[PDB]
């Protein structure tokens, strides 16, 4: 029933909280050269600068 | 899943289109004096100031 | 045990600020701002080849 | 609304090597010394306004 309470409705819950999750952890490496695509836009703010 | 590509395939554009268009003001606020930097190639007459001071 | 109050708190954490954080933190300004301009303003880009 | 308004979307590449601008005050350079010839009209019209 434990298992049942996991595996009926919190592996949903999993699916509702780490799920959330699991579709960007591995991503969140990612973040860096994303970072090199949104800090290019964050030099953009900088070019208007002057 | 797909922002982090096409949500973030401007992520490449905004910091094109922002930067851009940036350096074009500063050029056109001279075109119309620039006339007289470019109508007096020989008449430089500006010396005249000083053939004249 | 662990998971209801992960689930609570830093699960909610890890959810909640997951995918529209985690990866798109940001990226909310390519979220939003992407649709401030192509998809707000999409119909006022034919405004120049309309006019 | 994306099939054909993306042209001046995509339009704002080409005009990357516009950076160029730092080279308005070259006909500043030039053309105040132009109008500073009229400038010295009114410096000339100076005489008299003793």
């Amino acid at each position: 029933h434990a298992f049942r309470a996991q595996q009926k409705y919190e592996r949903t819950t999993n699916y509702c909280l780490d799920l959330a999750s699991e579709q960007e952890n591995t991503i969140s490496d990612q973040w860096l050269p994303e970072l090199r695509t949104a800090v290019q836009n964050a030099q953009a703010s900088s070019e208007h600068c002057k | 899943e797909m922002q982090k590509t096409w949500l973030c395939k401007r992520c490449e554009t905004m910091n094109a289109k922002l930067r851009v268009l940036e350096n074009v003001l500063l050029l056109e606020t001279y075109t119309p004096d620039s006339i007289s930097a470019l109508h007096n190639i020989r008449n430089y007459l500006v010396e005249a100031t000083e053939e004249a001071s | 045990c662990t998971h209801i109050q992960n689930l609570q708190q830093l699960l909610f954490a890890s959810s909640t600020t997951a995918q529209p954080i985690l990866t798109p933190w940001p990226l909310m300004k390519e979220l939003d701002e992407m649709g401030k301009i192509n998809s707000k303003l999409s119909t006022a880009v034919e405004e120049v080849t309309l006019e | 609304v994306m099939a054909v308004k993306e042209e001046q979307y995509i339009q704002q590449y080409k005009k990357y090597e516009m950076l160029l601008n730092r080279v308005g005050y070259t006909p500043k350079i030039s053309h105040r010394e132009l109008v500073e010839m009229a400038e010295h009209r009114k410096e000339l019209d100076k005489m008299t306004k003793p």
